[PDB]
């Protein structure tokens, strides 16, 4: 038994960390690189699936 | 950034030219349209008057 | 060739009812996954 | 297939596979 | 009451936008909210005909843009991830 790969899972910062408020999306542009680096990290992950 | 998919796109990955392959510009939202609440309605009005 | 061919089948009939009897590889990659996006879910709160 | 066996209610979105179980 | 919609309520608990799908299955007496093995609120009962109603969440996805490249083509197209359309 070998697995080859498994879910791709994509998460944005917009939908998980803030919900249906604005000052969460304001707050969150001091670390928009972050979030910027994690969705590229996951797109990533999910092309090398 | 606002007028064209494809100028989001340019605009999006900081290149004046594009390639072959699928990319990720923005997220799909649905806003809410209509706000109801619903309430025990048993709670009649008082007889004050 | 006959042995041969049905000591074959006869393998073949052993890893199917073997089979049927569970996977260890195949289970781990999806419950780890399945761990982690429920403490992701659980993080919220 | 059949021995080994919400989540996506908050953004978390799952994108399918690009080669389907019967291409595989 | 508007069912199949999305639209915003307060349930007398939370603050949550969705549409509302007709259930199938029913509550006990006195089983006012729901939960699922997540933290997500998934099932709600409406106080007015003791009526169960599903919650289901209407952004999903994101948006694609598919480009045949630079010196080829102009238009390009537009999918989405994993929404009813
Ligand atoms: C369980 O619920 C179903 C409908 O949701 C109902 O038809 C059935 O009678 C219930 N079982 C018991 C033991 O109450
Ligand atoms: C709401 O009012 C109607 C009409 O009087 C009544 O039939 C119904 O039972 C009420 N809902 C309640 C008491 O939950
Ligand atoms: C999408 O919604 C339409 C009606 O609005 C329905 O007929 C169709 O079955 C739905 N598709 C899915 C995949 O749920």
């Amino acid at each position: 038994i070998l697995p080859v790969s498994m879910t791709k899972t994509s998460v944005d910062c917009t939908m998980y960390i803030c919900g249906d408020s604005t000052e969460c999306s304001n707050l969150l542009l001091q670390y928009g690189s972050f979030c910027t680096q994690l969705n590229r990290a996951l797109t990533g992950i999910a092309v090398e699936q | 950034c606002a007028l064209d998919p494809l100028s989001e796109t340019k605009c999006t990955l900081k290149s004046f030219t594009v390639e072959k392959g699928i990319y990720q510009t923005s997220n799909f939202r649905v806003q809410p349209t209509e706000s109801i609440v619903r309430f025990p309605n048993i709670t009649n009005l008082c007889p004050f008057g | 060739q006959k042995l041969i061919a049905n000591q074959f089948n006869s393998a073949i009939g052993k890893i199917q009812d073997s089979l049927s009897s569970a996977l260890g590889k195949l289970q781990d990659v999806v419950n780890q996954n399945a761990q982690a996006l429920n403490t992701l879910v659980k993080q919220l709160s | 297939f059949n021995k080994v066996t919400a989540q996506k209610f908050n953004g978390l979105t799952v994108l399918p596979p690009l080669l389907t179980d019967e291409m595989i | 009451l508007v069912k199949n919609k999305c639209v915003n309520f307060n349930f007398n608990g939370l603050t949550g936008t969705g549409v509302l799908t007709e259930s199938n299955k029913k509550f006990l007496p006195f089983q006012q909210f729901g939960r699922d093995i997540a933290d997500t609120t998934d099932a709600v009962r409406d106080p007015q005909t003791l009526e169960i109603l599903d919650i289901t969440p209407c952004s999903f996805g994101g948006v694609s843009v598919i480009t045949p490249g630079t010196n080829t083509s102009n238009q390009v197209a537009v999918l989405y991830q994993d929404v009813n359309c």
